[PDB]
């Protein structure tokens, strides 16, 4: 193809010259994600015997991901010629993709998960979406998490010596500063006009998600929205109902608890955190196979822990993972015995536990306000949080408009 | 802010909680309406501790206890201590309940409701 031909010279050795310059690689993979016949083009380049040298010969790390990410997305019917290619180029030179905030993963899973991703995002119908909201600039204090700032916790700086060390001391006040920024919730809403809540709720899903993977995407990253959207059609949720649930927890959410989450749950002590914008326990994501719809089951089953965590940072993953945990709590409460829940029953009369099953364009809002106790503790144990129900009912009401 | 139960319990209602008496004691639920709100419960039991559990000096003397951990939700894992000391010739147990995504919790008012704890 045109670009096979163009990549083959761009990436070629002569006499006296063996180093493919990094303006080379950039022009490469510019090459690849301008390519109309992606396919062909791998085809060509196998064939002249020139793909294993393209993975051998693109060596920044950061160029490597570029390359790697824009290759396993556009592909189809020759994916797997490229991916033994990267697997043959991996040989006696380990390193690949497996630096900076992606060391978790291996680079053929890099690829793999890529290629996954890729393909959920065609299929699920979010590969593409403008951004209709802009991020937050805040970096202290309620909603100046990754959900208002657009700030990936991977990105951020380690926690700083000395609260490191208060931290590990067990110290209450410094614990405090990096948990929850709230204690009355009621008090906090209350600083707010409808318009300041729609407006956090513009920012949270109309900005562009803050991906660990964004070459996987055909152009730049979707909107959350868009994702949101697909994540609630894949498990007959609402995206106002996914919204709501990440509004409330991304309220809740301040810079220095998103270092927390993310740094803890990576060190040494490989912390149990709550990550992300749905604040996904890593464990659970692991438990209920929260990625299922966006990574295969070989890919999904061979992650470390710390590779979780990191995915959970990944804010189409955590979409994904936080839909699919609503529709099971959703889920488990229809297999309930509403007499046995009086404490439930009590608090939210008009609860229909067979309806959960259902689309919540047709749960009644005790329903929303059960499920939300339900999300940020144990679900469906007879204990209530007392303030997260009314929380999670006022952004519902935000984005039912 | 001192508490007596008719069968002798008299303990200090942690400050900001609300108090409700039960069959050999008290329960204890942090006020206003908490997204994680603490609670605590405190009794006079005849029936000793189970064997073969941790312990710890408590100001004066032991006391035996155990944490147990179970899966939560966005606020951190469910952990729920349960703890005795030795009062006379019976115990006084004390079990709190909270949610923690660092770890497990101090359960330091706990602690102190057991501490100050006595049965006259
Ligand atoms: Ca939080
Ligand atoms: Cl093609
Ligand atoms: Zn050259
Ligand atoms: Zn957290
Ligand atoms: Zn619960
Ligand atoms: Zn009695």
């Amino acid at each position: 193809t045109a670009t096979s031909d163009l990549i083959e010279s761009l990436i070629s050795y002569s006499w006296d010259d063996w180093q493919v310059t990094r303006q080379e690689a950039r022009r490469v993979i510019a090459a690849i994600r301008n390519d109309n016949v992606p396919d062909a083009t791998i085809a060509a380049l196998d064939k002249s015997g020139s793909l294993i040298k393209l993975f051998q010969r693109v060596g920044p790390p950061e160029l490597a991901r570029s390359l790697i990410a824009s290759i396993a997305g556009r592909t189809t019917m020759q994916r797997y010629q490229a991916r033994n290619a990267l697997i043959r180029s991996l040989i006696n030179n380990p390193l690949g993709t497996q630096t900076d905030n992606w060391i978790y993963f291996p680079t053929i899973t890099f690829f793999d998960i890529c290629a996954d991703l890729a393909d959920a995002a065609g299929r699920l119908g979010f590969a593409a979406a403008g951004a209709t909201g802009v991020a937050s600039q805040a970096i202290q204090g309620p909603f100046s998490g990754v959900g208002a700032t657009g700030v990936n916790p991977t990105d951020l700086p380690s926690i700083a010596f000395g609260d490191q060390l208060k931290l590990l001391n067990k110290d209450p006040a410094t614990v405090t500063k990096y948990s929850n920024p709230l204690g009355d919730l009621g008090a906090y809403l209350s600083q707010l006009s409808p318009q300041d809540k729609l407006n956090q709720a513009q920012t949270l899903v109309g900005q562009p998600i803050s991906t660990l993977f964004p070459d996987a995407y055909p152009g730049n990253p979707p909107s959350r929205a868009k994702v949101m959207s697909a994540a609630a059609r894949k498990y007959d949720l609402t995206p106002q109902l996914i919204g709501a649930i990440i509004l409330a927890e991304q309220r809740d959410q301040t810079r220095d608890e998103d270092a927390k989450d993310y740094q803890a749950a990576v060190s040494i002590k490989s912390a149990n955190t709550s990550i992300g914008l749905g604040q996904v326990v890593v464990s659970t994501a692991i438990k209920y196979e929260l990625f299922t719809d966006l990574l295969g089951q070989p890919v999904r089953r061979g992650l470390s822990r710390k590779a979780v965590a990191t995915l959970l940072a990944s804010d189409e993953f955590n979409i994904f993972a936080t839909a699919r945990y609503i529709r099971y709590v959703a889920n488990l409460a229809s297999q309930q015995d509403l007499r046995k829940l009086p404490k439930t029953r009590g608090a939210f009369p008009s609860i229909d536990l067979r309806a959960y099953a259902g689309n919540p364009r047709n749960w009644p809002r005790d329903n929303v306000r059960a499920l939300a106790s339900e999300y940020t503790s144990r679900p469906w144990d007879d204990n209530l949080s007392p303030g997260w129900p009314m929380f999670v009912d006022d952004a519902y009401a935000t984005f039912l408009d | 802010m001192t508490l007596t139960h008719p069968n002798g319990l008299v303990v200090e209602r942690p400050v900001g909680f609300d108090a409700r008496r039960s069959a050999e004691g008290f329960r204890f639920d942090e006020g206003g309406k908490l997204r994680n709100p603490r609670q605590l419960e405190v009794q006079r039991q005849d029936a000793p501790p189970p064997p073969d559990l941790a312990s710890r000096r408590l100001g004066d003397g032991e006391a035996r206890y155990k944490v147990e951990e179970d899966d939560g939700g966005s606020a951190g894992s469910e952990y729920r201590l349960w703890a005795a000391k030795p009062a006379g010739a019976r115990w006084i147990v004390v079990s709190a309940s909270e949610q923690s995504e660092d770890g497990e919790p101090t359960f330091a008012l706990a602690w102190a409701l057991l501490e100050r704890a006595r049965l006259q």
